[PDB]
């Protein structure tokens, strides 16, 4: 028992991509447009309108973030989102 | 909580008897009549503000300049009709 | 008080429970095997014996 070597002792207990890329597509868009009311449209618009995006999202995001960081609580709520639309000059009804 | 949705509602329901409310549009309704309180209400707060001193004048007003006129006048001549029923 | 003692039970002890045995084998599957430790055990088993 005591001599030898095995496998009996199950173990002590050690240890044992974060990125992400934006999304957003060419047919969302386009379906964005036709409710715009557009009839045809060139092959350069997409670049443009996610760069409307990257401009405009993270904006409201770090507003949003500093003003629930000023209210002292430690989650994010969809008021929270209507704070910011309010001092962007684009409030939202309903939340 | 006190909610408004029981004013609201009396008063689609005397404006139209027949006509039901969707949940959503409770809310809209909701947030609608808050905003647009607090909004003419510090309107009035700086109209105070305006008068170098510490009414229901400040309150007409300030009606008087954030809405149309059209509806304007309307809303200055129901309040005083309202004031007045409630005076005596 | 004053009984004539307790003279009945003559040191009863049926099973309840096996000490290895029970714990290995009652009956098949090792009972609680979770095979990764009964594949533990062979493995083990087979890379001694195999050297």
């Amino acid at each position: 028992s005591g001599r030898g070597k095995g496998g009996k002792g199950l173990g002590k207990g050690g240890a044992k991509l974060r990125d992400n890329i934006q999304g957003i597509t060419k047919p969302a868009i386009r379906r964005l447009a036709r409710r715009g009311g557009v009839k045809r449209i060139s092959g350069l618009i997409y670049e443009e309108v996610r760069a409307v995006l990257k401009s405009f999202l993270e904006s409201v995001i770090r507003d949003s973030v500093t003003y629930t960081e000023h209210a002292k609580r430690k989650t994010v709520t969809s008021l929270d989102v209507v704070y910011a639309l309010k001092r962007q000059g684009r409030t939202l009804y309903g939340f | 909580k006190e909610t408004y949705s029981s004013y609201i509602y009396k008063v689609l329901k005397q404006t139209h008897p027949d006509t039901g409310i969707s949940q959503k549009s409770m809310s809209i309704l909701n947030s609608f009549v808050n905003d647009i309180f607090e909004r003419i209400a510090t309107e009035a707060s700086k109209l105070a503000a305006y008068n170098k001193k510490s009414s229901a004048r400040e309150i007409q007003t300030a009606v008087r300049l954030i809405l149309p006129g059209e509806l304007a006048k309307h809303a200055v001549s129901e309040g005083t009709r309202a004031v007045t029923k409630y005076s005596s | 008080r004053t009984k004539s003692n307790e003279s009945r039970q003559h040191l009863r002890r049926p099973l309840k429970r096996p000490p290895l045995l029970e714990q290995i084998i009652s009956g098949g599957l090792r009972p609680k095997l979770t095979t990764l430790e009964k594949s533990q055990l062979d493995w083990a088993s087979y890379v001694d014996r195999a050297g």
